DNA sequence: TTGATAACGCTTACAA
DNA sequence: TTGTAAGCGTTATCAA
């Protein structure tokens, strides 16, 4: 799976916000990642997301491979514009 | 006496061990069982000690949580995100204000551990050898957060204090400034004397800009300290053309001072505060800042506490998060 | 692994027990074998296990506070007042976040009760007859804070609401307004509703003026909302001279949202917020609010709830402290 | 013994100076008591002082009686004009 | 004054 | 699956 999105959200992937969104691909089996014009960290750890400090007007991939690796995308995509992060 | 897990067990007909497997979840109960034993829980009104619970399996799944006070626009964000953290690996946090008090912060750490708590996250603005040396003979992880530690040997996670005043001077400095001022904080703790003084000094000399004493005010974080800072530098025969506030409460000072004394922010007076809190957005003209993820501080620290407290490796036990200035009407 | 009691008896010929009783300063110790197994203990260093001891002695000196959110500038400054009493009385605190959200109210609730606190103060915007339920269920005591419960059950600290909306809402008449229209905070919670929507609809009729059901703004206590609500309450055809917001976040909104629209306060609007936080003096022009001792709230109520652990007789049970109005520049 | 001061502080007799107050009048054995506007409260407790709503003009009036109520009287002036409550 | 020795409420091998 | 029993560190009850 894949799928990539602009941070729209001011904050950009940080504060609670992030943290909604780490936790969400934290539920699913099949491997969460996110690349950010470069490197690329798991969507399932706090350090990883918060540390590459996505900005707004940035953008990014969202990628989900193994078992619920379709529904994880899914889920993940409706908590992005969700938590008003990215489109 | 009063309804304990062999009361429980007295009443489902079972030994205490499949009350306790049935309480804890573990898939081991013929489902005709675990179902007695939870209808048993529930008429009698059973609810898990913790304590004993404790006692027995050497964890309290509590950490330690020593702030300098947590009324702070600041630490209260920051304690907001280690809080939202420790919640999610099902945590609980034990909340002090330490006011800086090194008797009192060291005297807070005693009583934590003495509490048994599994780790703990420690916030300071002096990290003294000693201190240092307190965290080291610790028996759980400890993990500071935006803290400055000199001989940076204990975990933390923070922001380059030094670069990022070092960004904000150079930015003014391109857009052709030449007498930029620093309102700071209390010289005292080395956030401000060591980092981000030093970050506004280097600037000025990479620049070329010979150093002007007259233009670095001390502030105390007080919004008034703010309004006195201007007053002061306004005041000045060679008075600055833009300032930098170490933080936005004394740049919401500075704006203000400025504003009654007639000047007009940003056309007479550039200003850049630090922290990039909600007041940034909550003042007229809008203040342009430093960012810093707070929040992320607080959750990255507690995050990292969580591994070093499951004895799990680590790479690097200091974590530096990003930074970026965030320009809004406060500036030309 | 800690030292035990028992490496303490070792290190001083001593039996457990009076290892035991020298830690609790019991009177009956020989000066003699009190000094000896005292420096005994020194010598190595010996930090009671407090969860142990709390097993034992059924009580851990330490009581949960359940608040909405802690970033808040309101709330953080309660828990300042809590967590100094606290200490005061030799007593810790376990901090958990709720957000208003009763699912995490009551579960922090079974979680601190089974941590086996000694005590809970209690902060939400809605409290439904389901939290008296489990409130008066609970084996030590609970004291509400800032909040508002209908049913009157729970011993609280506060003031009242419902007429301080009134003193203020009162003092815009006397200075010559007709048409004084209410931001409010989110409807859905009691305290707006029932107590200070109510206070303000009764100075009203109580000075025969017709209420206004458009002058009646729901604002969801953010700076923005305030922000959004001036810009509607300046649509209609009929436009309030006066506003009073329930916080003074939204107050915030209201000044900036009008000089923003070029109307300047107070020569056009006069404007007063409720709370009088430190938000209500870093505004220009600086703003009059509903004055309310936060921290003496939070303070009052964990004194009270010392009271009621030390299972000493207390009166009246809902104690209100006193508000006043200190007015600035927001009001000609 | 007992003095009388006039409450300068901005916020009177409220937030953590208050507690400060509070907390130095029980350091001594003495009764510390604190009359105002026509009622006596213990000044040892922190119920009593905060629920005057002592506001910056009002005048307090600090009382004391035992084995200390000297030293006690004199350590209560010290902090009075260290937080800045009346004089 | 001291010192054995039960509680305290629950986790966990080790067994059955 | 389910039961048995040995801890875990302190306080507390009785006798010495």
């Amino acid at each position: 799976a894949q799928k990539t999105f602009k941070v729209t959200a001011d904050s950009g992937i940080h504060a609670r916000p992030a943290t909604v969104l780490v936790q969400t691909a934290s539920k699913y089996d099949a491997d969460v990642n996110l690349e950010y014009n470069g490197k690329t960290v798991n969507l399932k750890s706090i350090m990883g997301v918060m540390s590459l400090g996505i900005a707004k007007g940035a953008e990014i991939t969202i990628s989900a491979s193994g078992a619920d690796e379709n529904d994880a995308l899914n889920a993940l995509e409706e908590t992005m514009k969700s938590e008003g992060l990215g489109e | 006496m009063n309804i304990t897990i062999y009361d429980v067990a007295r009443e489902a007909n079972v030994s205490m061990a499949t009350v306790s497997r049935v309480v804890n979840g573990n898939p081991n109960v013929k489902p005709t069982t675990r179902k007695k034993v939870l209808e048993a829980i529930e008429r009698l009104g059973y609810r898990p000690n913790a304590v004993a619970r404790g006692l027995a399996s050497k964890k309290t799944t509590t950490v330690g949580v020593i702030i300098p006070d947590i009324s702070s626009i600041f630490y209260s964000e920051l304690a907001r995100g280690i809080e939202d953290i420790a919640t999610m690996y099902k945590y609980n946090i034990i909340l002090s204000n330490s006011d800086q008090n090194m008797e009192k912060e060291l005297h807070l750490l005693n009583t934590m551990l003495g509490k048994q708590v599994d780790g703990i996250v420690f916030m300071g603005g002096n990290i003294t050898d000693e201190h240092v040396a307190e965290f080291k003979r610790s028996p759980v992880p400890i993990v500071l957060a935006a803290s400055v530690e000199e001989q940076e040997e204990t975990p933390s996670v923070a922001i380059d204090y030094e670069q990022a005043i070092y960004d904000a001077v150079k930015l003014l400095v391109d857009k052709g400034h030449t007498d930029i001022a620093f309102v700071s904080g209390p010289m005292a703790e080395p956030i401000n004397r060591s980092k981000k003084l030093q970050g506004y000094k280097r600037a000025l000399e990479e620049a070329n800009l010979p150093f002007n004493e007259q233009f670095v005010a001390e502030g105390d974080y007080t919004y008034d300290s703010g309004l006195e800072a201007l007053q002061h530098l306004m005041s000045l025969d060679k008075k600055p053309t833009a300032i930098l506030s170490a933080t936005d409460e004394m740049a919401l000072g500075i704006i203000h001072a400025a504003q009654d004394q007639g000047l007009s922010i940003p056309e007479d007076l550039d200003i850049i505060g630090f922290d990039n809190t909600r007041l940034s957005l909550m003042v007229r003209p809008q203040l342009s800042t430093v960012v810093q993820p707070t929040y992320d501080i607080g959750a990255v620290a507690m995050r990292l506490l969580t591994k070093l407290m499951n004895k799990e490796p680590v790479e690097e036990h200091i974590v530096e998060l990003p930074h970026r200035i965030e320009l809004r009407k406060s500036t030309k």
